[PDB]
């Protein structure tokens, strides 16, 4: 229910991002008070918090440090990711300034090799989907698994690994979820390969699918508490019909500048769960 | 006119500050508990002879009393009004009273540091200094007392009734009881008569029959229908013989005794008859 | 052998001063809240430092200072338990330990200071507002911490992030601080132009007062801030109406169709005018210069309603107005000067001077005050520069004072400060008259110096 | 003369140091022979001033545990409740007091009370993941869960959260009851909060509850930073 | 315990606690804000001296209470236990709060004889004004320990006691210490209230048993101990300056000979300034050229006999 | 119904409770006397006569007693636009250090030595203290001491090399600016300016002081090029060919004392020490203030053993005054060289420089 975002540095915003097309610096700063403003005001999160700038454009990337799958955090292991360990080593106190401690996640940096990465495991009602591709082993399944499954009568909680293609972008980018079983996809073969390997894992859900077409950035978390309404990017008008018809009130976004950079909404906001 | 009101506000604020929890303060109640290296040398003592008054009861070595009589004969005492409870000194008067040290000076000093300050002497510790002067059998008591009764009559509304006994006995003893003392003593035994121990009641009315009968028949009205349940329900056949008989010797020496108690006495004399020594029945029909 | 328990003191006493600050505030609970918090002792415990600041709080808001026991052990504690005051508990000790004279409730606040600078960046938008209210109260002087913190406030209104009572605590603070930033102020106007109508009355005037009080030379704000208190003036009470007066006047501009509106509202509250802030309301019009005799009568109309219960800078306030057009009404006057004379209790040095000579220069001359202030006036001519010691020897010699004892330490003074006695020039034609009363013969050394 | 004092004092909140100084040194001096309705009326008259003496309160734990079957149920709670309020903890009287309220558990009022008996049994900082008396009154609160109000409720959240007790079937009788009870329109945010908090903090879905509860839910928990009529405008005009 | 000791479940919930702590704010040293004053010699010091009587003095009316202004000329004597670690030099608020915790100095209020030179035998003789005293009067002064508190007696040489009052508090003590002349010792001195019982029954016993030379306690036992004696001979002399300002000097060579503690042995000589300030002083009249013209005053005196204290009577190493 | 009642008393114990201490006369007075009432009825008990006394004080209160720790911000406060004497405050007893010295002020009181062996009584005690103002001078030297033994642990500690320079210069203090409030302004705002100024006259006289004191010269006039580069101060000391000699880091003072006497240029110790520079970026450089500087230095050997340099510059900024400074590396902890006597005699040189210009 804490939604941690970072606003951009203005002098070191790289002109043409890594797809070849121009970015513009002067509508970034201007779009994401934007952004800020319908995320503190979309009755997803509870409180939003806006870390300090950084000089590295690559450090607006929050929601890489950790996962929050219930009241205890997960950081991902340290894999190729130590180029950005200062923004590993401030971004956490940002998290005790309103927070507490947790596991630490010394269960998942301390295992052996292992390789994780956020945006790859979605909290589903009673399951963890965790997508098992190019930036997850299967051995990180097997320690959340471990810690995370219980198996009993009411006593039940499922991990689920989701096969998915090495070209295949992050699990969570294209197989989301919304309040009241709704299970937003992306329209290509990576949307098929995840609702054909979610029902081959416990089909007794029967929850609704909705196609989105590919392309089209949505945020949408499962949260503690039930809500209808899904943060949909600008220019998709036939996904926001298409979610809106399913009885979703749909919250459009400006994002296409920050999509020429490569970063996903996921990717953009960091959520915690604080309990007391 | 906002001059004069913080004026006063402050005057008010300012003496606020001024109570008994300040830095200053405390220092100094904390300073004067501090006692000079020869409080500290008889504290010492104190603590050396206490132990061998805990261990002569078992084995009452001779040649013991020498030693307490040494670690006393030169015992330093200091202790005015560095303890203004006298305790410290009156625990060292009682050691030396074991050890019949009534001809040390150390006992007559502590004698002369209760007189000359006997302007700090509550309830509790002139009665135990009362207790005490008793079984010590001292040449000067009569002395002592007289210096010490225009306190008393001061700190008599104060005293319990066992202690006040003692004093009753210790003042009619040396013919030093007076109608100051005796009637303020009878006014506290007479107000708390609902729940006072029958043997306080008892001895003070025996006690003052001889020179004071009128307060002797009041405390005995006083306690009059409690005594005679006693007598009647109690099943403690020595206790209600004792209680039978001094009351008796109360009724002879006031040559006066309510009816209501009589009545049981005589009903408790007659059903308890055997065990009764003819001195029993002789004071019994002596009161009747 | 008995020792009270300290947590549920603390949630007590948490009871009583809501109790106390929301029924009215009568005597009986402060004693009894007193009475169960002087026995209450922090000790062998072990109290977490969330229910320490408590009984420090509370005890703080009842009267309890340095001088009990509780105090001493909860100012202490925080000397050695600096770890487990987080950013939550922080705002409370410090605004605690602000009012208290000891010498560990000043390397509490330094303390607590080399923690909040580095924890300046990573605060939310209210805890930034309670840390700076906090530390406002102490007048501390650590610029780093202040630079960090206004960072704060800036990087956090970027995106508007501060509700409209929020700017009023955070310019309050920085201006009684005395803080001279553009950039910070520049923000926080920005926001409270944003919120819209969202600033009530009762939260614009004292947003207006704390910027008018900082010294930001600038027309920009002086002139946005003109129409709100336009719209504004409808609804506020004489208070808030003298203090924009002041505030207004403050900032240096002159504006017609607001000054006024203000006197059109001023002339329907004059009844409610306790004199108190008649002074206020006089200063303002003094300094900026506006004569408008419209409402003057009527300000003297009230000034003999509240006449024997003016404060002692008030008097001096006051009459330092009534000299520019001074309408010279001796009916208030004579009775002014009486109070004056007795009000003669702790003055101020610039108070005193200042009542002289407007007494002097109005020509209304009167023996008993000129009497008493004479008499007060040798304890504080040692504190006076040539210019205002060249003033009160001209008020003392339009006011016939021939006592040696009076003139004596001024006239040591004066020519201790000869050099800037005589090198002011608007001074120069006062000086042509304190020798026309004195003579040659008094003070030689003066006369020699004046001739050259 | 000296429980009825101290009850009477107890019970108006007038403790006078010294007096209850000499008091307690009293009843510890003669504390072999104070009976039943003395402990109850002294042990509850002494916590409601808040004095901590430790020998005291280690004699008086004991010397009620010594006579537990002459005490009724209510004083059971209340002795309870009393030895909590401070957070005297007294391992021995609650190991002997708590089994005599589970054997008698069906006469309490109603099952408000034992979710009283386990709060304050709580507070003494004694497990109650312990033996299953404990057990046997949290399995009375579930079969009869509707007796339960949003105080009871709040109190139990906190009792379920903090000791980390994995009870589920208290747990989704808990979220019925807030149903129910919401459906009725007398609870409060508070409890909702409490409820969802300790649902998210088990990994409980429960659908049912969070679809009529959660709105109710965050009232509480939300920052409504104030939006002019302008700005709500312009932020119509984003979406 | 009887009753319905079963019903005890309700209990109304606007109880606060009411703890009474009696014997809290009586007594005779926590009555009155107190002030100290370390003023040092070698002007601005009597800025100090009268902000603080200001205040004082303001405060002394505020609580509807009287005092007196006392001046008098001795030598400090600070304990050794003052310092640490032998260090000579001590910021000047350290040192003025070492001295307000524990009070580690000792007072000695004397002037070397032959110093009546200058007092009434010089332009000082028009500053002592009017001798209105009537020749030295033969009286003793004494002091006795109450229960709680203390009493100060004037007995006349021959008759009953002529004086029986409450022991004095001192708000504001200044030690204006000088060189190498006698140290000025400056005080706003008030007298507890004090029980009319008190009065007449320490009236009606008498005191001492004064037969022939030697002289004796005879206070019974049951009201105090009898603690400093001493044989007073007293002059007065009075100041009128237009004002109601009645600055009295007095003279009084006190022979101690009932003594408790070595500190108080040898015959001493004490001169002493004094004032009068009523409830009604610090209103309206001022109160502060009382105390600025009695500072100059003794300032001035001792400074007449800055040469004889440092003569074959006593030294001074200050240096 | 006496004198013994008063309104401090009858408020003590308001305060404390209690208020039934006081029988029937004494709060029948009370009210007569102060509280002004009409006449109390007689026959009223005592919980009457309490609650009534109780009813008045409670009315004559009349104020706030409460300091509130609130922050109401409804508050129009237009208003706005220290000797320790009223009590015993409990728990008593960039430059990183600067606290201002004087000639005549020494707001430190002295203490002395004296047996009052002759004084009446005290004929038994061979040593007492007492007051005195202490010269300025003597304090202001053991306050010098003191400090310099500080400002030696503090970088001994460090184990960082450094040197202490003193410059004859006046000093300029603002309008903005007792002595303790100087020092903690000056500690706080730094509203002051320093000048090094020298008179180029007393040359000739300077030299003389190197005949006083046996100094040799240790350099002759060299023309130095003081150049100091942002990137971060880096102060290069170029030769004559604008070549780099060495490179170092800012000064880092640690110890500021500026001694303001009343006449001649003042004296402005400063303890500091130069942050050793990795070679890494000092090798750049070797092969935005920029001043050339005529440098003339004597050296010689103190009692003590330290190295003493007078130094005279003529500076000459370029991106220009005559300067005169004593220099005297910090010593080591491995010396063992004796600190009091050193400082009275640097102090001593100091005050000679001071009187020689």
């Amino acid at each position: 229910l804490h939604a941690f975002v970072r606003s951009p540095h203005y002098r070191t915003i790289p002109s043409a991002g890594p797809n070849g097309i121009v970015v513009n610096r002067d509508m970034l700063v201007h779009q994401f008070r934007d952004f800020y403003k319908t995320l503190q005001h979309c009755s997803l999160v509870d409180k939003v918090h806006l870390m300090s700038e950084r000089p590295s454009v690559e450090a607006l990337r929050v929601a890489d440090q950790m996962v929050s799958i219930g009241a205890t955090f997960l950081e991902m292991p340290l894999t190729g990711m130590e180029h950005r360990a200062t923004e590993f080593m401030e971004s956490m106190r940002y998290v005790r300034g309103a927070g507490g401690p947790s596991t630490l996640a010394s269960y998942l940096q301390d295992t052996e090799n292992c390789r994780c990465n956020s945006g790859d495991v979605v909290c589903l009602p009673n399951g963890i989907a965790v997508g098992h591709g190019p930036r997850t082993n299967a051995v990180a399944h097997t320690t959340l698994k471990q810690l995370f499954e219980v198996k009993d009568d009411q006593f039940s909680f499922d991990v689920f690994t989701l096969e998915q293609e090495g070209d295949a972008p992050p699990l969570g980018d294209y197989f989301g979820f919304a309040g009241s079983n709704v299970l937003l996809t992306w329209k290509d073969e990576h949307g098929l390969l995840a609702v054909d390997q979610y029902q081959q894992k416990q089909p007794h859900t029967e929850m609704n699918v909705v196609y989105l077409e590919p392309g089209c950035h949505f945020l949408s978390f499962y949260g503690v508490d039930h809500t209808i309404d899904v943060l949909v990017q600008k220019g998709y008008e036939r996904s926001m019909d298409s979610i809106a018809a399913a009885g979703l009130n749909p919250i459009p976004v400006q994002w296409s500048e920050m999509d020429k950079l490569g970063i996903s909404m996921r990717a953009a906001v960091l959520p915690l769960k604080f309990f007391k | 006119n906002p001059f004069e009101k913080v004026a006063r506000g402050i005057a008010f604020k300012m003496r606020s500050k001024v109570h008994k929890q300040g830095y200053s303060n405390t220092v100094m109640a904390q300073q004067a508990r501090r006692l000079s290296p020869t409080g500290l040398l008889a504290m010492e003592r104190l603590t050396e002879l206490t132990a061998l008054q805990q261990r002569h009861q078992c084995t009452f070595d001779p040649a013991l009393r020498s030693k307490a009589t040494q670690i006393l004969r030169t015992l330093p005492l200091l202790s005015i009004d560095e303890d203004p409870y006298f305790t410290h000194t009156q625990r060292a008067l009682r050691l030396a009273a074991y050890f019949g040290a009534v001809d040390l000076p150390v006992t007559y000093a502590l004698i002369n540091q209760h007189t000359k300050n006997a302007f700090m002497l509550d309830a509790f510790s002139m009665a135990s200094f009362f207790y005490t002067l008793a079984k010590l059998k001292h040449p000067q008591t009569k002395e002592i007392v007289g210096i010490l009764l225009p306190r008393l009559r001061e700190v008599a509304p104060e005293l319990i009734a066992r202690e006040a006994v003692h004093i009753l006995r210790l003042l009619c003893s040396i013919q030093m009881a007076d109608a100051q003392l005796v009637k303020v003593v009878t006014e506290t035994v007479v107000a708390t008569a609902a729940d006072v121990p029958l043997r306080d009641a008892r001895q003070c009315a025996f006690i003052l029959s001889e020179t004071f009968p009128e307060e002797a028949q009041r405390i005995l009205g006083a306690v009059e229908h409690r005594l005679c349940d006693d007598i009647d329900m109690n099943a403690d056949a020595n206790e209600v013989k004792t209680t039978i008989l001094d009351v008796c010797r109360v009724v002879s020496a006031t040559c006066k005794g309510p009816r209501r108690l009589l009545n049981s006495v005589a009903r408790r004399s007659m059903e308890l008859l055997p065990q009764l020594t003819p001195l029993d029945v002789a004071f019994v029909l002596k009161a009747f | 052998v008995s020792h009270l328990s300290a947590r549920n003191i603390a949630t007590e006493a948490l009871q009583m001063k809501k109790l106390h600050q929301e029924r009215g505030g009568n005597p009986m609970l402060a004693q009894q809240a007193r009475r169960v918090l002087f026995a209450t002792s922090i000790a062998g415990q072990n109290l977490d430092a969330r229910s320490v600041a408590l009984l420090l709080n509370t005890a703080v808001y009842f009267g309890m200072e340095s001088d009990a026991k509780l105090v001493r052990e909860c100012i202490d504690y925080c000397l050695k338990n600096d770890k487990l005051i987080t950013v939550d508990v922080l705002p409370i000790v410090v605004t605690a330990c602000a009012t208290l004279k000891s010498r560990d409730a000043r390397e509490v606040i330094e303390m607590q200071a080399q923690k909040a600078a580095r924890n300046a960046k990573f605060l939310d938008a209210k805890d930034v507002t309670n840390i700076i209210s906090a530390f406002s109260k102490t007048g501390i002087n650590h610029e780093k911490l202040f630079a960090f913190l206004s960072r704060r406030v800036q990087t956090l209104a970027r995106v508007g992030e501060f509700e409209a009572a929020h700017l009023v605590i955070l310019a309050n603070a920085f201006s009684r601080l005395r803080y001279r930033d553009k950039f910070l102020f520049g923000a926080i106007a920005r926001r409270a132009m944003s919120l819209r109508e969202r600033v009530t009355v009762n939260e614009l005037v004292p947003l207006i007062v704390a910027f008018s009080k900082i010294g930001l030379k600038d027309p920009k704000l002086s002139k946005r801030f003109a129409t709100k208190a336009m719209e504004y003036v409808d609804q506020m009470n004489a208070e808030q109406v003298a203090s924009m007066f002041m505030a207004f006047a403050y900032f240096g501009i002159r504006y017609d169709q607001l000054f006024g509106v203000l006197t059109n509202r001023a002339v329907e509250l004059i009844d409610e005018f306790n004199a108190q802030y008649i002074s206020t309301t006089l200063n303002a019009f003094q300094r900026i210069g506006i004569n408008n005799p419209e409402l003057f009568d009527n300000l003297a109309e009230r000034a003999l309603a509240v006449v024997q219960d003016h404060d002692a800078r008030d008097i001096s306030k006051t009459v330092t107005a009534l000299a520019h057009f001074g309408l010279k009404d001796e009916e208030l006057f004579k009775r002014l000067a009486s109070h004056a004379a007795s009000i003669a209790d702790q003055f101020d040095a610039m108070g005193l001077v200042n009542t002289a000579h407007a007494f002097a220069r109005t020509n209304f001359l009167q023996q008993d005050m000129a009497v008493a202030l004479s008499e007060r006036s040798v304890y504080v001519c040692r504190l006076l520069d040539a210019g205002e010691t060249r003033r009160l020897l001209w008020a003392l010699a339009k006011f016939q004072v021939r006592d040696p004892k009076i003139l004596t330490p001024v006239f040591n003074r004066c020519l201790a400060l000869h050099y800037d006695f005589f090198a002011d020039p608007t001074g120069s034609e006062e000086i042509e008259e304190i020798f026309d009363f004195y003579g040659p013969n008094f003070c030689p050394p003066l006369y020699q110096l004046y001739i050259s | 003369a000296i429980s009825f004092a101290i009850a009477a004092f107890g019970r108006v909140k007038y403790l006078d140091k010294k007096l209850f100084d000499r008091f307690t040194r009293w009843i510890l001096d003669h504390s072999k022979d104070l009976n039943a309705a003395e402990l109850l009326l002294t042990i509850r008259g002494v916590s409601r001033v808040m004095l901590l003496n430790d020998q005291l309160y280690d004699d008086l734990g004991s010397k009620a545990a010594e006579k537990v079957k002459e005490f009724p149920i209510e004083s059971q709670c209340v002795l309870l409740s009393s030895f909590g309020s401070l957070g005297v903890e007294h391992e021995r009287l609650a190991s002997r007091m708590v089994s005599s309220i589970a054997e008698n558990r069906e006469e309490l009022t109603d099952a408000t009370k034992a979710v009283d008996v386990i709060t304050s049994l709580w507070s003494m900082n004694y497990d109650v993941e312990d033996d299953k008396h404990v057990a046997q009154l949290a399995d009375w609160v579930v079969q009869r869960a509707e007796e339960l109000t949003d105080e009871s409720i709040g109190k139990l959240c906190l009792v379920l959260s903090d000791t980390n007790w994995r009870h589920v079937p208290l747990v989704r009788a808990i979220a019925e009851q807030s149903v129910r009870l919401q459906g009725q329109q007398s609870i409060s945010p508070k409890c909702c909060r409490e409820v969802l908090d300790v649902l998210g903090t088990f990994m409980i879905h429960h659908q049912g509850a969070r679809e009529n509860l959660s709105a109710l839910g965050r009232s509480i928990s939300k920052e409504r930073i104030q939006l002019s009529e302008e700005e709500e405008q312009h932020l119509q005009l984003l979406l | 315990g009887y009753g319905r000791w079963n019903q005890a479940s309700v209990m109304q919930p606007e109880t606060l606690l009411d703890l009474s702590q009696a014997g809290f704010y009586e007594g005779a040293a926590n009555m009155v804000p107190k002030a100290f004053q370390l003023l040092v010699s070698d002007v601005a010091i009597r800025s100090r001296y009268s902000k603080v009587l200001q205040w004082c003095c303001l405060n002394m009316s505020n609580l509807q209470m009287d005092g007196e202004l006392y001046v008098d000329f001795g030598k400090l004597l600070l304990k050794p236990s003052v310092m640490r670690k032998n260090r000579r030099i001590v910021s000047s608020y350290t040192l003025q709060q070492r001295l307000q915790v524990n009070h580690p100095y000792t007072w000695v209020p004397t002037l070397p004889e032959s110093c009546l030179s200058k007092i009434q035998e010089q332009f000082l003789q028009p500053e002592g004004f009017a001798p209105i005293g009537k020749g030295v009067q033969l009286t003793y002064s004494g002091t006795i320990k109450r229960s709680k508190d203390q009493l100060h007696v004037d007995l006349d040489n021959k008759g009953k006691v002529l004086a029986v009052n409450s022991a004095w508090v001192n708000l504001q003590t200044a030690w204006c210490t000088h060189a190498k002349g006698p140290d000025v010792r400056l005080l706003l001195r008030s007298r507890p209230p004090i029980r009319r019982q008190d009065v007449e029954l320490f009236a009606s016993t008498p005191i001492i048993k004064l037969a022939d030379d030697d002289v004796a306690d005879v206070l019974p036992p049951e009201h105090g101990q009898l603690v400093y004696l001493s044989e007073d001979e007293t002059r007065l002399f009075e100041r009128v300056s237009d004002r109601g300002v009645t600055i009295t000097v007095r003279e009084v060579k006190r022979q101690p000979l009932i003594i408790l503690r070595d500190e108080e042995e040898d015959p001493r000589v004490e001169y002493s300034l004094s004032a009068h300030i009523p409830a009604n002083a610090a209103k309206a009249t001022d109160v502060r050229a009382v105390g600025l013209t009695a500072f100059e005053l003794a300032g001035r005196l001792a400074g007449l006999v800055a040469e004889d204290f440092v003569r074959e009577y006593g030294c001074e190493a200050k240096l | 119904d006496f004198s013994h009642i008063t309104r401090n008393t009858v408020w003590g114990l308001w305060n404390e409770g209690n208020l039934f201490s006081l029988s029937v006369p004494e709060l029948a007075f009370f009210l007569q006397e102060h509280c002004r009432v009409a006449n109390v009825d007689p026959r009223a008990k005592k919980s009457a006569l309490v609650r009534q006394v109780e009813e008045i004080l409670s009315a004559e209160q009349q104020a706030s007693a409460t300091v509130p720790q609130e922050d109401n911000p409804h508050a129009i406060v237009v208003t706005d636009y220290e000797y320790g004497d009223w009590g015993a405050e409990p728990g008593f007893e960039s430059p990183r250090a600067f606290q201002l010295l004087h000639s005549e002020t020494a707001t430190d009181v002295g203490i002395a030595s004296i047996d009052p062996s002759k004084l009446p009584g005290q004929s038994k005690v061979k040593n007492a203290l007492a007051a005195i103002h202490v010269a300025p001078n003597d304090a202001n030297k053991m306050r010098f001491r003191m400090a310099f033994e500080w400002c030696l642990m503090n970088i001994w500690n460090m184990n960082m090399p450094g040197e202490l320079n003193i410059g004859a210069g006046k000093a300029l203090y603002y309008r903005s600016v007792p002595l303790w409030t100087v020092q903690k302004h000056l500690y706080a705002q730094h509203p002051y300016a320093w000048f090094a100024i020298a008179s180029e006259s007393n040359v000739a006289a300077m030299e003389s002081l190197a005949a006083a004191l046996n100094m040799s010269i240790q350099q002759e006039r060299t023309t130095s090029y003081k150049v100091t580069i942002r990137r971060e101060f880096f102060d290069c000391e170029l030769n004559g060919q604008l070549k780099c000699t060495m490179m170092n880091k800012p000064w880092d003072r640690f110890f500021v004392s500026h001694y303001i006497r009343s006449k001649m240029p003042d004296l402005r110790y400063v303890v500091r020490a130069r942050h050793p520079i990795k070679k890494r970026i000092a090798d750049a450089y070797l092969e935005v203030y920029c001043c050339e500087r005529v440098v003339r230095k004597w050296a010689k050997k103190t009692a003590t053993g330290v190295t003493l340099q007078l130094v005279e510059t003529k500076r000459t900024p370029l991106i220009e005054r005559l300067e005169y400074e004593w220099i005297v590396p910090l010593p080591q902890q491995a010396e063992r060289i004796d600190i009091a006597a050193l400082t009275d005699e640097l102090w001593e040189y100091g005050n000679k420089l001071a009187a020689a210009l």
